[PDB]
């Protein structure tokens, strides 16, 4: 199974230089271009460069030459790039893609992407707020997460078993900081007598919350 | 660099029909040695993007015969027969003959279903909230189509206004409705010093908003 594992996300300040990994598996490394796609926050993406692992040659979009420099470690089967003089408008998603080789022809494989941001604020982890009602047959319950810094967030329901029904929204940021909310229906007969919790992860300060859903009194 | 101009920027589609993607550009993918090197590539909202079409008509393994690519040298077509709600996201061009490899700018593709009203939740601040010293009324409005709503607060049956943040959902992959939410912050000194909380949504499906209200007591 080919595979291709990004670092996890980062902040960086202003005017910094990060070095972004991807790791490869289930194929050859050293005989199929790797490339990178970066994608800003909004929408689009651009293509930065490759590299061929074998013998570490590359070519660059000359645009990303100045900030962008792409290396290789063969041994480890992982390629790197480096962002250089960081501004806020490089705050972007950066993908890693495997390219050009035998009976590829394509970016057929890519990594799960690293969210990359630069500003002066610093981490902050999430305050998860239950949100329960003041027979419908349907209830809709909630979590609020707020207060956390950088993005991103992901909310998930009793560990995965609830999917349908589940809405988490796109965070809204207000002075260094974010907030979201997610929310989740289900039958009446299964709340409150069955257990109803959300978990938020937060991989930029390696923190999971898990909070449990219980009426008011 | 070739440039690539994808028409339209937005395609609204029934569920079942066929959509079409043009997709121009500045000067000839055919490359120096014959071939075409002209992608299709689909980006799933929170999702890496993934490769859909190759060298113009070839699909990738494991995507569906639905998707099917033409066209040559400067002209190119994506054509999606028999739509399917999952089937929604971003739809890109792409040239890897002459450096630099370009995307063409998104293809947006959303979906058209029956009408549907919002189903409107009002959360009172949790105690754990209170007891930081803050206070989030949140109110969701789930499931409605289409796009267009509006939320009006009312402290104390007075619109508020300022301390209000919005956020809007990406189309739904299975029931293809939008959803929305949005929270009115305040100081538990601000939030005890009133009485009455009400959330109310006009929709185009109603004529009367869809109010929901709670007392602080």
């Amino acid at each position: 199974a080919v595979q291709l594992e990004e670092s996890g996300p980062e902040l960086v300040k202003p005017g910094a230089l990060v070095k972004i990994s991807c790791k490869a598996s289930g194929y050859t490394f050293t005989t199929y271009d790797i490339n990178w796609v970066k994608q800003r926050p909004g929408q689009g993406l651009e293509w930065i460069g490759w590299i061929y692992p074998g013998d570490g040659s590359n070519k660059y979009n000359e645009k990303f030459k100045d900030k962008a420099t792409l290396t290789v470690d063969k041994s480890s089967s992982t390629a790197y790039m480096h962002l250089s003089s960081l501004t806020s408008e490089n705050s972007a998603v950066y993908f890693c893609a495997r390219g050009y080789g035998k009976n590829v022809y394509a970016m057929d494989y890519w990594g799960q992407g690293t969210s990359v941001t630069v500003s002066s604020a610093k981490t902050t982890p999430p305050s998860v707020y239950p949100l329960a009602p003041g027979t419908n047959s349907m209830v809709t319950l909630g979590c609020l997460v707020k207060g956390y810094f950088p993005e991103p967030v992901t909310v998930t329901w009793n560990s995965g078993s609830l999917s349908s029904g589940v809405h988490t929204f796109p965070a809204v940021l207000q002075s260094d900081l974010y907030t979201l909310s997610s929310s989740v229906t289900v039958p009446s007969s299964t709340w409150p007598s069955e257990t109803v919790t959300c978990n938020v992860a937060h991989p930029a300060s390696s923190t999971k919350v898990d909070k449990k859903i219980v009426p008011r009194d | 660099d070739v440039v690539m101009t994808q028409t339209p920027l937005s395609l609204p589609v029934s569920l079942g029909d066929q959509a079409s993607i043009s997709c121009r550009s500045s000067q000839t993918i055919v490359h120096s040695n014959g071939y075409t090197y002209l992608d299709w590539y689909l980006q799933k909202p929170g999702q890496s993007p993934k490769l859909l079409i190759y060298k113009v008509s070839n699909r990738f393994s494991g995507v569906p015969d639905r998707f099917s690519g033409s066209g040559s040298g400067t002209d190119f077509t994506l054509k999606i027969s028999r739509v399917e709600a999952e089937d929604l996201g971003v739809y890109y061009c792409f040239q890897g003959s002459h450096v630099p490899f370009t995307f063409g700018s998104g293809t947006k593709l959303e979906i058209k279903r029956a009408d549907a009203a919002p189903t409107v939740s009002i959360f009172p601040p949790s105690s754990e909230q209170l007891t930081s010293g803050g206070a989030s009324v949140v109110c969701f409005l789930n499931n409605f189509y289409p796009k267009d709503i509006n939320v009006k607060w009312k402290i104390d049956g007075s619109e508020r206004q300022n301390g209000v943040l919005n956020s809007w959902t990406d189309q739904d992959s299975k029931d293809s409705t939008y959803s929305m939410s949005s929270t009115l912050t305040l100081t538990k000194d601000e939030y005890e010093r009133h009485n009455s909380y009400t959330c109310e949504a006009t929709h185009k499906t109603s004529t009367s908003p869809i109010v929901k209200s709670f007392n602080r007591n």
